[PDB]
């Protein structure tokens, strides 16, 4: 009966146009909620949000590169620079330089997930079947951005592929698609009203152990 | 030999409370999510909410709140809809049917055979039965069945010899609250002077049964 | 909520037709809509999921199509066991919500009805209530239109109407349309009439009674 | 077992092949002798997987110029005794005690140690219910029988539905001779997490509360050093 | 209401198989593994291997595999225990026990009542009945010997049931021939004799073998 | 495997005794060790696990202490509904592996066996075979030698033994020995002799006769 934004619910919804409005937690951006919202704009919303759970020390190393609040631009990308310290960064933010003339695309991004030994049955077919149905349905990504699955039980591989040139305006990105995917394998959807991912195959309720993510950028690195 | 087993009919006043039981085997119940569908008479399918078995948690929707609970048994593989103040559009068809945890699997799979629930305050009646007697080469002749509750009343012709031409209508639900419905029959005309046309009307809630001669006046 | 527009609410085929039915989205859903069968007294069967998906033991004649707001399920050749009701449902968020019905029925060539009207019984007056009937017996399509008229005035609210399933051996419909008054108000008129429209009558036929003839 | 195991340490090759026949295991890409009795430095069990032979078959491998989320893997340089020599590297930097990198990369005149842990899990929602005081008797338990941590070096354990937390802290002098390391501990813990237990013939962690089985959906690990690093 | 409830006693000959069912109820049977705990007659446990009903795999032990095998119908949350080329060391309460997936859950926290399964070449034979017969030279001692009967059990009672103190009636032996005995006896007062009569009724139902045997002073 | 070498193997105490049952590992195995009550014709009960944590419902009166290789099941103060089997059983590695089990039986007064033997009836000597019964009645401990002889002959691998459990009311056991011979081998010799050791006697106890008379 209200306003909610099912593409994400980082968001505060009321009736307010001519109809309703949702609004990015922590940016205050106006949210498209028929397509997937940009990851820099969603690391702004997280950034932004204890009871007796304890804080890390500020001097506190991590086995990561650390997380930070992004600077977006008026269309929600990340922005090339981020920032005393400064570095260059691809469109998923990751940084690409050493600590900006362009924002280079990451065209690639493979997906290396490890499932729990289960006793349902499921070959790669299977496999390729649901995980191209989910990327489609759930994370809004057109059926070509799938490039490949791959299977060696107990691994799962999704490799997501997107030129610059194939990219239509409008399109959902792979970066997008995988940081939404990432997030629903940690147990955090970014949807508003579509449940958790729930993955089954042929069937089977499946585990997710263990989640790596590579990204390969249109410009190699320059370390 | 996976399958959701519901409850029977049920018949309650308004004011009410009816608890539907959901009975899951064949299956692990904490690894799929239980949906409740109502379907009114005549009408299509409306999803009530639905119970997350592993968390527990129900969620409702803004016409089933309140007076709904969804909950479980899990140790028994079991899930209730209880619903309480009732009222007569709560006369329905209640399904249970399963389906996942996220909406990639909110299609349902696997669905309950349905329980009734009828919300009414009328009494238990036997129905009156009144000829729809053949106009003064075919000719229709009838009986009319009024003012029954609960359903169902059974007809039948000649006890069952005839058959052929035979439509008994279903039941309509009167302002009264009790129903009403005709069974019809056409017949040859010229067989309206030597054929006997006897209708047989069995009302088992009432212990009614009436045999009712349609004769032309 | 989502809203489902479900069209048609019927259709008429033969065996062997192909059968197509449509669902309309209010918003974008991807393609998170599932088509339902469902029989008479029975609860629906699943047959498609994420709008092309064919859910296990399902026949391959039925398939699904479409993304965004437009879906379409097809029957690729229509056999007996297919005259039923489906339904669409949308799976995109909650709350789930589903179109109204689509009801397969079986095509015949059109049937004109046989009108028959029936006066009160005399058993039936002297307990308080007249019942006037007027039947419509083995007719297709289904569509008809029936009005009554005492001492020619249009009557409205104070009847009911009934029909059959469609006809096991002829494939026809018959309906049933019962004007009820109270025995005063009975006797406060003489003609009782009712006016049947269908399309296989060249005009509208109307059936009438004088009271206490 | 029949043959010989090596039950704190599956990453080792064991053989009949020690004194009177006894049992010997030797470390996987080190060689390194292995108490099998007691957990294995983190740094070498690095290098054992690190060494691991991998059969990709029809998977495939990382591009060499794709950029992750993390500060990247590698085969670390162990001292004699398995710790973490100081400075890792043709570039280099300094890593603490669990190997972690403390200080910008260059071209280390001590292993600073790490002597704070904290580890956050968040489990999958569940209608089982648990209290604080159920979750810090089984999180106390697990660490030492599974892990043989003293429990006196867990120095707290949090929980707010569903985000479990975990303290551990020792400093070097509070380590007995042979005690076992939070930051072993630590690494042990999570890759049984990461459904990957390095013991052999023990099973997985299979966390319970009340015999009730947790899925732990997400886990961060804090590392809180001596001194604090140098970027 | 957390149960494993198993299937009943077995009797099976030599070179035959056995199915054991171990069906759980009040609790998700996927949530924990299925152990199989061997117990020999007069003996202890002995852990034969476990299921993982998460991911079906069966672990079995050296002394139990090959012709043990276990496995799971999860969809009625049954874990079975089968035997084939049966023999008579197999004869023994098999006990499904529940534990968990990993070491520190494994121990066992619910168990099944056990099944017993025998396995004898032997056919249904009812016992013979001897009289052990109080010495002619205080306290006496009488008693009837119930010997080469098949299968278990054989019950004993004195003097229809009036005689109970001081009666022992011995728990069976298998002899060398695949055939039960025992002996029932009793003490006495040495003057009872020839003043009180002693009689042992012995019934083996499975024969329906009856008998009554007075017990006298050679 | 790890064995588990299970002390005492059967111990007599008195109900308010301190009972204490070892159970040593065959290498290292942590805390991980469980121990487990049994009762006749009953599923073993767990007690405790990980070495000292008590299962839900288990009295405080039973405890567990121990690590590395040596670990201790203590009752406190022995109740009566405590005599019983106990099995240490280690949960360190596969395979799982149990002690040999610790009986805890009723202590109570020596008594010494009062000593019966019964030579073969004629009716079975008829069918071929001679069974010779001594009686060893209501003694205690349960420790006890019974050693057949057959013209001063040691009789070896042709008896078979039996004992009660504690009677329920002398806590005393009771026990038979059968000497089974064909007829031939039975008529081959006179003297039929069972000796009895037990430390309730201060001399062994001989029993006695001679085939026939
Ligand atoms: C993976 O398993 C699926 C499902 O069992 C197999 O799919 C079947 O394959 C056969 C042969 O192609 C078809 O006739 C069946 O109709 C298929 N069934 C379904 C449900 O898809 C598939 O062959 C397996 N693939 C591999 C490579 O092993
Ligand atoms: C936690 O729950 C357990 C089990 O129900 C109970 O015994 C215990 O007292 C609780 N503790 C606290 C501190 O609430
Ligand atoms: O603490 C467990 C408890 O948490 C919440 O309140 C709900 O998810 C309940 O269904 C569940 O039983």
């Amino acid at each position: 009966d209200n306003c909610t934004c099912p593409t994400n619910k980082m968001t505060v919804c009321s009736p307010d146009g001519p109809r309703c409005q949702c609004r990015a937690l922590g940016s205050g951006m106006a949210v498209d909620c028929s397509t997937l919202t940009s990851k820099c704009l969603l690391l702004k919303a997280r950034m932004s949000a204890a009871r007796t759970l304890v804080r890390p020390s500020e001097h506190a190393l991590v086995d990561n590169d650390g997380l930070y609040d992004p600077d977006c631009d008026p269309e929600g990308r990340f922005k090339a620079r981020q920032c005393s310290v400064c570095w260059c960064v691809n469109s998923v933010g990751v940084r690409r330089t050493d600590k900006c003339d362009e924002l280079v695309r990451t065209h690639h991004i493979l997906i290396d997930l490890r499932h729990r030994p289960t006793a349902g049955a499921f070959n790669h077919s299977d496999l390729d079947a649901e995980l191209r149905r989910l990327f489609r349905e759930r994370y809004r990504l057109h059926p070509k951005f799938v490039a490949a699955v791959h299977y060696e039980q107990p691994t799962i591989q999704i490799e997501l592929r997107q030129q610059t040139s194939q990219k239509a305006a409008g399109d959902v990105d792979i970066g997008d698609a995988a940081y939404y995917f990432e997030r629903d394998i940690k147990g955090e959807s970014l949807f508003q009203g579509r449940g958790g991912l729930d993955l089954r195959v042929r069937g089977e309720p499946l585990q997710v152990e263990r989640t790596l993510i590579y990204y390969l950028d249109e410009i190699p690195p320059k370390f | 030999q996976v399958q959701l087993q519901q409850s029977g009919s049920e018949l309650k006043k308004p004011g009410a409370s009816v608890k539907v039981s959901c009975k899951a085997s064949g299956y692990t119940f904490t690894n799929y999510g239980m949906n409740w569908v109502k379907q009114a008479p005549g009408q299509g399918l409306k999803w009530m909410g639905w119970i997350n078995t592993y968390t527990g948690e129900p969620t409702y929707t803004d016409d089933f709140k309140g007076r709904f609970a969804f909950s479980l048994d899990t140790s028994v593989s079991t899930a209730y809809l209880q619903i309480s103040s009732l009222k007569a559009d709560d006369t329905a068809v209640y399904f249970c049917a399963r389906g996942g945890f996220g909406s990639s699997y909110w299609y349902f799979d696997v669905w309950g055979q349905g329980s009734l629930v009828t919300v009414s305050s009328a009494s238990t009646k036997g129905p009156s039965v009144f000829p729809l007697a053949p106009s003064s080469g075919t000719a229709a002749l009838g009986c009319l069945v009024k003012d029954y509750f609960p359903e169902p009343v059974t007809v039948s012709w000649n006890s069952g010899a005839l058959t052929s031409g035979v439509h008994t209508f279903p039941a309509v639900l009167q302002s009264s609250g009790l129903y009403s419905l005709s069974s019809v029959v056409t017949v040859p005309s010229s067989s309206l002077g030597t054929q006997t046309y006897i209708c047989n009307v069995n009302h088992k809630p009432s212990n009614t049964k009436v045999d009712k001669r349609v004769e032309p006046k | 909520d989502i809203q489902l527009t479900q069209s048609p609410s019927s259709l008429s085929a033969s065996v062997g037709d192909r059968v197509s039915i449509t669902c309309k989205a209010s918003q974008d859903v991807s393609i998170a809509v599932a088509w339902y069968q469902q029989k008479p007294g029975k609860a629906p069967k699943l047959l498609i999921y994420s709008a092309s998906y064919r859910y296990t033991g399902v026949p391959d004649r039925f398939s699904g199509s479409g993304s965004g707001t437009d879906f379409t399920l097809t029957i690729s050749s229509l056999q007996p066991e297919d005259f039923a009701v489906y339904y669409c449902q949308q799976h995109y968020i909650t709350p789930l919500t589903f179109g109204a019905g689509t009801k397969v029925e079986i095509k015949r060539t059109v049937a004109a009805p046989s009108v028959f009207i029936f006066p009160p019984s005399d058993e039936q007056l002297k307990s308080g209530t007249a019942s006037v009937v007027c039947l419509l017996n083995n007719f297709y399509p289904r569509e008809a239109k029936v009005q009554w008229k005492v001492d020619n005035a249009l009557q409205s609210g104070n009847s009911q109407e009934s029909v059959t399933e469609q006809d096991s051996k002829d494939s026809t419909y018959s309906l049933s349309s019962t004007l009820t008054l109270s025995k005063a108000d009975y006797e406060k008129h003489k003609v009782y009439a009712c006016e049947v429209t269908h399309q296989g009558l060249s005009s509208p036929v109307t059936k009438s009674f004088n009271r206490g003839e």
